[PDB]
């Protein structure tokens, strides 16, 4: 029954799982401790997600130290490759800083609180990264990550166009306002949300110069036309139909033929990523995050105590030649059947026969 | 300099910058290098071949680089180790983007080595099941003491990783020594919540 | 789409809003305001408002508003993001999908 | 005064086409520039849009 | 497999021969897809299907 | 900017350069044209 429960336990699937539960706990404890009023100290939920950062930083830490290769400076360049990590660094560090805002009294609690905020932003994100173990859902993700590019470059057109009729609005309503930094956000605010739906129908031409009526009756002498400002509806409407039909739809053309080139790879880039999966959570130790002190402490026990006083396969030498042979009259039978399908082939019969 | 008499070395860090990793190859070893470090049968590969397609991967001769894949031992290796090499090539070519055709035909010999590797595992799992297993799993003594996998998920080869021999082993791994496999997602969380449940779950024999 | 909405509900709901006790009521706070966002109407009375100012009411009289609770001008700006990834990337994503497998059918 | 109001219309649409030239100016990338192409091609196709 | 077309080329009621040799072969490809063992034989069970049917 | 200047004899050295150019693609098109199926199959008809 204990090597029962060894196996189980040790098995990477079950790793996985106990993984994403406690990943799924500690995202909901994350959400109560940031909904939820923080005190002079720290409650229990919030001491639940500082261990969890404190413990997933040290995990971090250790793979460092354990890596493949074996110069220092090459450990965190092959770590500094995966996107994921970096990000996962930067969060952890993130959290530390806003940790040590929260820790101390008025008004750094607050900032600490904003901290809390965009780290939930983060862990939600890793959420959708962890969901990539499914074969639907993981070429979802790799589709998002593909059509990010063409997000960008609708982000420089929209921003140009946007901006520019930003800039216009901005400078035809408004001539009699002092240098404020008030003004670039003026410039990007109105233009902005007139893609999503509401185009702000009462901040639109209205009626200048005209004593218009009120409540209860009473013409009072609204404030003139300051320019003529006709034109801010018309290049309104220019921006409005250009912006929305025009490049929307485009990026609406782009999704379509990015998703005919990466419909064809579909499951295969699944099944490439399904080996650093396999990977990852088989080098990983058996307890999950909350609890990894438990596995850390045994195993530095284990390699001072026991020591200090996966796919790869060890074959022997026999072994090794019955491999070596296989292999001789694999690549042999797959060079005779090459040369049978080519001299079995249309055009060959046609030369030989014309010859 | 004209950098004459290039020492192997050199080639060696050549292998260890376009492999990746920590492909540690056997020039750049200390033991090898003491011996490069003596001579300014000892001085014999009991592999010829596995160097000969280097430099003819490195130096651009295709027809040379099948031709010793054609002999020699360990060909699904070797053909793993030129398509990285190949492609390697090619992205630095991209990356200094000098005359685009060598790009073209490097990108072109790394889907050739690729390919050449995918067909001998396709015609490795038609002979024999266990024995492609083993083929695809034991250790690489002339290449760092990796595995053909490991070289393969290094070469980024996306399709033969997609085959079903890899994928069947990637299977058996995940899995790992449990073998109930009857709705195994529900039946794993029924085996984590609730912890007496694992007795109904069936385990491979040793 | 469910992760990335409320992953901006709880933002918005923990930024705007430090000071309520547990509730039931803090669940339909994220879930209520961000669906909204997708389908047309996108709350402009209730995005930024003017806080730590005395704005002027009807009667010209400057009532003095509530101050800014914390640093409030981060939810305009993932509003935006949100806006922008939600509607744009995940509808058209799922316009290419609807595509091809309407190709399938 | 008036016309310096005016001016500043002219200001006003001058900005608008110098953001565009801002955007032909952006076609040196090999990603961009072929975005602008496309553009001008559903130019046409917005103008019988803009007539029904 | 070859056994199977050639009893099916001998004897009567071929048709229902073939629908129900069909329907044998989708079962099992679906068993076989619901067990998931080595994907080939799913494969050639699915072609096995359609090529009786 | 791109015109470069070119004496008399490599001007001549240019323009033999591109007669054995167009004599050889002109040959390797004659030689792909036998080598179709279709003119195989129609010479061995006749
Ligand atoms: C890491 C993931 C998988 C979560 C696993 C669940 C449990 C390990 C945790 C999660 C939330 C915890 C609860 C959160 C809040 C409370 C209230 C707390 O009561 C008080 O704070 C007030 C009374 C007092 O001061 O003791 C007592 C512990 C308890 C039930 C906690 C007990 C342990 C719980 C259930
Ligand atoms: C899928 C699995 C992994 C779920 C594991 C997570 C749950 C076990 C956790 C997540 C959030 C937790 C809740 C978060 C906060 C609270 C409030 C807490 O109440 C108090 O602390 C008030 C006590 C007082 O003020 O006197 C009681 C436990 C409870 C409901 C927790 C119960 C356990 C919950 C549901
Ligand atoms: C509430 C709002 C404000 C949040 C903002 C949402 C975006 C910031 C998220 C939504 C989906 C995310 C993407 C989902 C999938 C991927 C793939 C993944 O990257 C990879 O797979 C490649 C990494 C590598 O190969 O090293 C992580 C980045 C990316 C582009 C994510 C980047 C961040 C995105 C665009
Ligand atoms: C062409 C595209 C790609 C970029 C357009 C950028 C503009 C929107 C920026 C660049 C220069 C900015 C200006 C640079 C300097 C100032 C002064 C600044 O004044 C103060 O902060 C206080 C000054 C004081 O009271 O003394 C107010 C913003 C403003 C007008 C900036 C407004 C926004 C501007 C015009
Ligand atoms: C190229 C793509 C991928 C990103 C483009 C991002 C920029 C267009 C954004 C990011 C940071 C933004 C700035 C962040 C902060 C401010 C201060 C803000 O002023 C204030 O908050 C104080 C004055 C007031 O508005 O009351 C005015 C907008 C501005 C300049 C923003 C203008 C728009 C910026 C430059
Ligand atoms: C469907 C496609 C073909 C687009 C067609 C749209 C235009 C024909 C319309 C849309 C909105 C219209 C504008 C809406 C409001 C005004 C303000 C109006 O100004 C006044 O009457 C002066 C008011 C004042 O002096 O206070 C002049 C016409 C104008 C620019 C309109 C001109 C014609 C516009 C641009
Ligand atoms: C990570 C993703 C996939 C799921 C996120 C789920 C959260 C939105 C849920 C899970 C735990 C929930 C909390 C669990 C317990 C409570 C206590 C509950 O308190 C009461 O009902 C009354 C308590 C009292 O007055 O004693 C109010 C809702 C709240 C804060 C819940 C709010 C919504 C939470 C944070
Ligand atoms: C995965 C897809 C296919 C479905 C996801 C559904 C959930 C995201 C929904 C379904 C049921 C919903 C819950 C139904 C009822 C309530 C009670 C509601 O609180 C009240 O009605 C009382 C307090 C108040 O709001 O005044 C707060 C939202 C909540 C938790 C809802 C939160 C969102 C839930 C979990
Ligand atoms: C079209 C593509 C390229 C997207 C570009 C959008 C951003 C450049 C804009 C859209 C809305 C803007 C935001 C709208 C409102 C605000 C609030 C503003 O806050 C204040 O001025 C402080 C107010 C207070 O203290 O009460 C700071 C700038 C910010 C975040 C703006 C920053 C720039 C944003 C995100």
């Amino acid at each position: 029954l204990g090597r029962k429960i060894y196996e189980f336990y040790n098995a990477p699937i079950v790793k996985f799982w106990f993984y994403t539960l406690a990943y799924i706990g500690y995202l909901m404890l994350f959400n109560y401790i940031v909904l939820v009023k923080m005190e002079r100290w720290p409650s229990t939920q919030e001491w639940i997600v500082i261990s969890y950062i404190f413990t997933l930083g040290i995990e971090k830490m250790r793979e460092i130290l354990m890596s493949e290769p074996g110069k220092l400076l090459q450990k965190v360049k092959v770590w500094l490759q995966e996107y994921w990590n970096v990000t996962d660094l930067i969060a952890i560090l993130l959290f530390s800083v806003g940790m040590i805002l929260r820790l101390q009294d008025q008004p750094f609690r607050s900032d600490g609180r904003v901290i809390y905020c965009v780290n939930i932003i983060y862990w939600y994100i890793r959420l959708l990264d962890i969901f990539g173990v499914n074969k639907y859902l993981g070429p979802y993700v790799m589709m998002i990550g593909k059509m990010m590019i063409d997000m960008m470059y609708f982000v420089i057109i929209m921003l140009v166009v946007l901006m520019s009729f930003g800039v216009a609005r901005q400078a035809i309503l408004f001539p009699n306002e002092e240098p404020s930094w008030k003004l670039a956000k003026n410039i990007f605010y109105m233009p902005y949300w007139m893609i999503y739906g509401e185009v702000f129908a009462d901040q639109i031409d209205p009626p200048c110069g005209q004593n218009e009526t009120r409540e209860d009756g009473k013409i009072i002498q609204l404030p003139p036309c300051k320019t003529g400002a006709w034109i801010v509806p018309a290049i309104m409407a220019c921006y409005l139909l250009v912006a929305n039909i025009l490049l929307v739809n485009l990026l609406i053309a782009v999704f379509n033929n990015t998703f005919f080139e990466v419909k064809s790879i579909s499951n295969q880039v699944w099944k490439f990523q399904r080996y650093q999966l396999i990977m990852t959570f088989h080098e990983r130790p058996v307890l999950p995050p909350p609890l990894i002190i438990f596995s850390h402490m045994t195993m530095i026990f284990q390699h001072l105590c026991c020591r200090w006083r996966g796919l790869k396969l060890f074959i022997t030498d026999d072994e090794l030649k019955k491999v070596h042979d296989f292999e001789e009259q694999c690549i042999e039978e797959y060079f005779r059947e090459k040369d049978d399908r080519f001299n079995s082939s249309n055009d060959e019969r046609i030369r030989v026969t014309s010859e | 300099p004209p950098d004459y008499r290039i020492s192997l070395i050199d080639i060696g860090l050549v292998i260890e910058y376009l492999m990746g990793g920590a492909y540690r190859c056997n020039y750049t070893r200390k033991r090898f290098r003491t011996l490069y470090h003596n001579l300014f049968e000892i001085n014999h590969f009991p592999f010829p071949f596995h160097e000969l397609m280097v430099w003819a991967v490195l130096m651009k001769r295709q027809k040379m680089a099948l031709f010793f894949w054609q002999h020699g031992e360990e060909a699904m290796a070797k053909a793993l180790v030129a398509c990285k090499l190949c492609k390697a090539m090619a992205h630095e070519a991209s990356e200094n983007d000098m005359v685009d055709d060598i790009s073209q035909e490097l990108n072109h010999n790394s889907r050739d080595f690729g390919q050449l590797a995918v067909e001998l595992l396709d015609q490795s799992y038609k002979q024999d099941e266990q024995l492609a297993m083993k083929l695809l799993t034991y250790e690489l003594k002339n290449w760092s003491n990796a595995t053909c996998l490991q070289l393969a998920v290094a070469a980024k080869h996306r399709d033969f990783i997609a085959h079903t021999c890899s994928q069947m082993l990637l299977t058996d791994m995940w899995m790992g020594r449990l073998r109930m496999r009857k709705n195994s997602g529900l039946k794993v969380i029924l085996g984590i919540l609730l912890p007496p449940s694992i007795l109904s779950l069936e385990f491979k024999n040793k």
